[PDB]
């Protein structure tokens, strides 16, 4: 071969705003060389917790058609992204399958998504009637019933909106300061493998 | 669906919301705690009344639920808070004449000016002049003038405001289901729910004084040595039969007797333990003093202290016009956020002071993951008892010297030891008759047995006998003594320091059971113990979550309050007392006065 074809990272990893996790950004990837060498290396990453594969072997493997989801959520719910998890975020807004072969990174970002008066501009859903598929998205906006009357759409009593905001400050201890977490799917369909690490001369 | 499922939404749907709001009015109150500026004051004002006025609508609608279904305690428990009434059960008139009233007494007690009699212009406050005076001073006559100046233009109007209020919030706890407001006070040691574990409003009624009567032998001979003592001082005022007076006990009420050491030192000739020049020849600042304080509660085993501690808190000095009130004091503003607010001086109080914020600060962070409405103490007295061990366990001499501040070669001996003994008791245990006998008045007054004309005189009586102190001038019913108190006319329960001292020194013994230390258990010292440091987590992390005879389980092996601890503590001061005063007698006679 010869001089190889980037893959585009930067604007996954580097964009300038993300999407609240009840519709939390997916994309995909094809016909690129993607380089993890840069990724494993770097310090910034606090969380890259992947277990289906091994995290030194990357470049090694070939897959197709990779899928990137991106999302912010809050510090102490960063371990509620991993196969077999239960929680609020887990089973309500983003739930991943038990056969889970992806890789999952997570990193602070107190000095981007915080403002001194609050950034109230992240929600996340509290209420479901049921839990949620695995790689399902729902966005679904209506008034919750918690007894046995109608709601009319109406906050009465036992009738709740459904998607409630955060409160993110810039004082806030660990914990409670926003995380932006980005998962990595590889899927192995019987169509040729296109996506995959550079192969050095 | 079932009505757990309901409350349980509920409840989700309340705390998210409250946190935020909660949050942003403790950022505005320590903002304005901070930084004296007018605007700082609107600002706290309108953060601040939104928050009640939010929890006003939360408390309305949880009553649509009917508290005898719900199961699972936890939730029972968190909705019982839910579910007060608070003053809302009277009429608009009532309610607001109460507060009115609240308002009135509060900005008399906190203005009060007395002048002396040849120069009616010049008065003095109970800030520090006429408190300095009763203070450290020594004349009879000017002691005797203050105090019957104090309890003569304070407390003379207060009775007509005081007999309302008794009524009114009487009435109050009758229309939330409690027949007196002593019951209301008592509440907090209640529960009502796991079998074997419960505990009834009345039952420490008789708690009280069964747990008092095992510690009168050591304050009647405090009392006598005291009387001794103060007759070898002023002569011709004390007699040798009946008990000393009222205002030669160092202090505006005699609460503390610790400004009465310097005439009754055993000794001294031996000096203190003192090691604020030797902190100052090594050049200690306030960040050498928190370290230290840090790293004591690392060694032990507690979790280590978070960033922004550092940054946040205002831990020492501010100096410039950028002035702050500066009682020192813990917050948590939650969110994972704590500071601390004190002016740091080098000095050993100052020491013992940051090792107390240290350990409040220590028991805050450790409950952080219970539900917002259980993140508290188990009761009123755990916090400050447990606050209060670390400074107990940090004045020992070992401690000092491994800390480099007292010479290596330092060898204590009976007279520094019996010394310091006394200092320490004549703070401790000089002051649980009064809060005792003040409690019991209050109780007794709220009941009514009591009626209107027998207010003082019973009062007096029974100070006379529970705690020896008699008048230097009659007062028949027209002053109100207990009521010239910051506790009584705030309107703030006084049971919590009996209590204090009894979990603190139950907390103690244990601990130095549980760490393998052998000697006089007022030597003990719990640095370097791993497992005494997991004992106290694992009850520090409960939370408000159990009942607090449940956390009296795992620190002692007794849900009873027992007071053999202090008899222990106190072991070679009482057999040096003992054959101290072979001569004089110990009690006193109720029947002998000043005056009469
Ligand atoms: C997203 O943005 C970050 C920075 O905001 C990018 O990381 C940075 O990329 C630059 C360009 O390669 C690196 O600079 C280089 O550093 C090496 C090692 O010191 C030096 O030899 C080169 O001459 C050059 O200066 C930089 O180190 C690197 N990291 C940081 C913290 O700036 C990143 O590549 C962007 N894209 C993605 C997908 O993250
Ligand atoms: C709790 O345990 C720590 C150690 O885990 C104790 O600190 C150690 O104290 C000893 C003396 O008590 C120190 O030994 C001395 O070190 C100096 C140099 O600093 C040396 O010049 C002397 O000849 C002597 O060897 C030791 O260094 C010190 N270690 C640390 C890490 O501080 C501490 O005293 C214990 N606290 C108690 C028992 O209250
Ligand atoms: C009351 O219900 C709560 C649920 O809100 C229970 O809390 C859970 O209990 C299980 C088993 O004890 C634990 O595995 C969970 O971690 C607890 N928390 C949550 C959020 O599920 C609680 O145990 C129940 N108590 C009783 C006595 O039934
Ligand atoms: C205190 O408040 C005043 C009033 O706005 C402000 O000018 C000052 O900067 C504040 N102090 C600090 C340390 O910010
Ligand atoms: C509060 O007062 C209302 C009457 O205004 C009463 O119906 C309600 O039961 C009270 N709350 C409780 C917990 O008793
Ligand atoms: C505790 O925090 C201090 C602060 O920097 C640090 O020096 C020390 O290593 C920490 N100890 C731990 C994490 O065990
Ligand atoms: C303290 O008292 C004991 C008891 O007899 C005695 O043996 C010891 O010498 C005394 N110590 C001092 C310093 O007086």
């Amino acid at each position: 071969p010869n001089i190889t074809n980037l893959c585009p990272f930067g604007e996954v990893f580097n964009a300038t705003r993300f999407a609240s996790v009840y519709a939390w950004n997916r994309k995909r990837i094809s016909n690129c060389v993607a380089d993890y060498s840069v990724l494993y290396n770097s310090a910034s990453f606090s969380t890259f917790k992947c277990y289906g594969v091994s995290p030194t072997k990357l470049n090694d493997l070939c897959f197709t058609n990779v899928y990137a989801d991106s999302f912010v959520i809050r510090g102490d719910e960063v371990r509620q992204i991993a196969p077999g998890q239960t929680g609020k975020i887990a089973d309500y807004n983003y739930k991943l399958p038990d056969d889970f072969t992806g890789c999952v990174i997570a990193w602070n970002s107190n000095n981007l998504d915080s403002k001194v008066g609050g950034n109230y501009n992240y929600r996340y859903r509290l209420f479901r009637k049921s839990n949620l598929k695995p790689f399902e998205r729902d966005i679904s906006t209506e008034i919750y019933q918690a007894g046995s009357t109608p709601c009319n759409g109406v906050q009465g009593f036992n009738c709740y909106f459904p998607l409630q905001s955060y409160g993110f400050q810039p004082t806030n201890g660990v914990g409670y300061q926003p995380y932006r977490v980005v998962v990595l799917s590889f899927e192995l369909l019987h169509a040729p493998a296109t996506v995959c690490g550079p192969k050095k001369s | 669906s079932t009505i757990e499922e309901q409350a349980k939404t509920f409840l989700d749907k309340f705390n998210h919301e409250a946190e935020d709001l909660f949050y942003q009015s403790s950022l505005a109150s320590w903002n304005y705690n901070t930084n004296i500026t007018e605007e700082n004051v609107q600002n706290m004002n309108n953060a601040g009344d939104k928050w009640s006025a939010f929890l006003k609508e939360q408390s309305t609608l949880a009553q649509m639920y009917p508290l005898q279904e719900i199961q699972n305690l936890t939730v029972k428990l968190q909705l019982q808070a839910l579910q007060q009434n608070g003053s809302s059960v009277l009429s608009e008139d009532k309610s607001k004449r109460l507060n009115t009233i609240l308002n009135t007494m509060s900005t008399i007690y906190s203005t009060g000016k007395v002048c002396n009699p040849d120069n009616p212009q010049e008065c003095l406050l109970l800030e520090p002049g006429l408190n300095e005076i009763m203070a450290n001073s020594l004349d009879y006559n000017e002691r005797l003038w203050a105090w019957e100046s104090w309890r003569s233009e304070v407390g003379k109007q207060l009775r007509p405001l005081y007999e309302e209020y008794v009524v009114l919030k009487n009435e109050m706890a009758r229309a939330n289901h409690y027949e007196d407001y002593g019951d209301y006070w008592r509440g907090d040691y209640e529960v009502n729910g796991v079998d074997g574990y419960d505990y009834s409003r009345g039952q420490l009624i008789e708690d009280v004084e069964h747990t008092f009567e095992e510690i009168k032998p050591l304050y009647e001979h405090l009392h006598a040595y005291v009387r001794a003592k103060l007759m070898n001082a002023y002569p011709s005022y004390i007699s040798p039969i009946g008990c000393l007076p009222a205002h030669l006990l160092g202090d505006m009420w005699g609460r503390f007797w610790t400004n009465l050491y310097s005439l009754t030192v055993p000794f001294g000739q031996k000096p203190n333990i003192d090691v604020t020049d030797a902190m100052v020849d090594q050049a200690w600042d306030a960040q050498r003093i928190f370290k230290e304080a840090e790293k004591f509660f690392v060694s032990v085993g507690l979790p280590n202290m978070t960033q922004g501690f550092w940054e946040n808190s205002m831990l020492t000095d501010p100096g410039n016009v950028q002035k702050a009130v500066c009682h020192p004091t813990a917050w948590d503003l939650g969110k994972g956020d704590f500071r601390i607010l004190m002016c740091t001086k080098v000095t050993m109080d100052d020491f013992l002071t940051a090792h107390h914020e240290m350990g409040h600060i220590q028991y805050d962070m450790a409950y952080a993951a219970q539900p917002f409405l259980l993140r508290n103490g188990a009761n009123e007295g755990f916090h400050e008892a447990v606050g209060e061990i670390m400074s107990l366990s940090a004045a020992t001499p070992k401690h000092l010297k491994s800390i480099g501040l007292l010479s290596p070669d330092f060898q204590e001996d009976n007279e520094t030891e019996i010394n310091f003994l006394l200092k320490q008791a004549l703070t401790i245990v000089g002051t649980l008759p009064f809060t005792y006998m003040l409690e019991k008045w209050r109780w007794m007054v709220f009941k009514g047995e009591i009626p209107k004309d027998q207010w003082m005189k019973k009062w007096w009586e029974m100070k006379r006998e529970i705690v020896g102190v008699v008048e230097p001038v009659p007062h028949d019913e027209t002053y109100c003594d207990p009521a010239s108190l910051f506790h009584v006319s705030n309107d703030y329960s006084f049971i919590r320091y009996y209590t204090r001292t009894l979990y603190q020194f139950q907390f103690q013994e244990a601990l130095c059971q549980a760490a393998k230390h052998e000697g006089p258990l007022h030597k003990c010292d719990i640095s370097n113990s791993t497992e005494a440091g997991q004992k106290l987590f694992n009850m520090l992390r409960l939370g408000k979550s159990e009942p607090w005879t449940l956390a009296l389980e795992n620190v002692v092996g007794a849900k009873n309050m027992n007071v053999r601890p202090l008899l222990n503590y106190f072991e070679p001061l009482f057999t040096w007392l003992k054959d101290q005063n072979k001569n004089s007698f110990v009690g006193w006679s109720t029947d002998w006065s000043p005056y009469a």
